[PDB]
């Protein structure tokens, strides 16, 4: 049990501030409030929430899922809180190791030169637009698709 | 100062069902944890169920797992205890409890919750 009530126990998930720092960050009112919050997962991506975020008793294990080429923040709509509460708020999503498949061998294409030839970045940009997100970047070296949302 | 108001108790035939309600008010509960407990005469308070407000996830004590479930109406900031297959030993005062704080206690511990309802009597008549 984490002194701030945060529930985050799955392998490779981490927070900024770290879960250890957050355990030392409970205030006089028993709350853990940060300015700028990241939840990440090594090998998959991360999500950055600007501004003041109340983390106390946040069930991150249930709420946040950072997968290959996709994040899920609130698995259903019934338990998604009102706009501005919890993590239903503006965020920058980064999904790492996102690379296309080479139709010849069904092998991943990681060469930046090849990724440019085929304008993969514009596939991800089209996808963002269709999802109602704002495309920010595709960094081919790390396969990092970055986009911003106003809420989840 | 937070107010927790239980309702829905009272007499019920054995084998029947009851739904308890608890309306919470006074502050935002967006980062809360809420629980149901009960206390029979001459016994310590018993943990029944907890709900995490941020996700809506719940956990039920083994003593009542398969018979009791916990849910909420987020809009009404109300939680519910659905009790089925009621038995005479379910007779008790049922309490809703809440925390808007972190804690060193586990969620099944009454000390986890700074706020408590007045309690509502449930009486299962054979």
């Amino acid at each position: 049990s984490h002194p701030a009530g945060i529930i985050l126990t799955r392998d490779s998930y981490y927070t900024i501030p770290s879960m250890e720092e957050l355990a030392r960050s409970v205030d006089e009112n028993g709350e853990c409030i940060v300015n700028g919050f990241t939840i990440g997962r090594e090998g998959f991506g991360s999500i950055y929430f600007e501004g003041i975020v109340n983390l106390t008793n946040l069930d991150l294990d249930s709420i946040v899922h950072i997968r290959r080429k996709e994040v899920i923040v609130y698995v259903d709509d019934q338990n998604k809180p009102p706009l501005g509460e919890g993590l239903n708020r503006p965020a920058q999503v980064t999904l790492d190791e996102v690379w296309p498949i080479d139709k010849t061998s069904r092998s991943m294409i990681t060469s930046p030169e090849r990724l440019s030839e085929m304008n993969y970045k514009s596939k991800l940009e089209n996808a963002s637009r269709k999802q109602g997100a704002q495309f920010v970047d595709y960094r081919p070296e790390s396969g990092s698709w970055v986009f911003k949302v106003n809420h989840f | 100062q937070v107010q927790l108001v239980e309702s829905g108790g009272g007499p019920v035939e054995a084998g029947g069902s009851l739904r308890l309600s608890c309306a919470a008010s006074g502050r935002s509960f967006s980062n809360s944890v809420m629980a149901w407990f009960r206390q029979a005469p001459g016994k310590e308070r018993e943990f029944l169920s907890v709900l995490n407000w941020s996700s809506g996830r719940t956990s039920i004590a083994d003593s009542v797992k398969g018979r009791f479930t916990m849910s909420r109406d987020p809009a009404k900031i109300t939680v519910y205890l659905q009790m089925n297959g009621l038995k005479p030993e379910d007779t008790a005062v049922y309490y809703c409890a809440a925390s808007n704080r972190g804690s060193l206690y586990t969620l099944d511990n009454q000390n986890r919750y700074e706020d408590w309802g007045q309690g509502t009597q449930v009486t299962v008549s054979s």
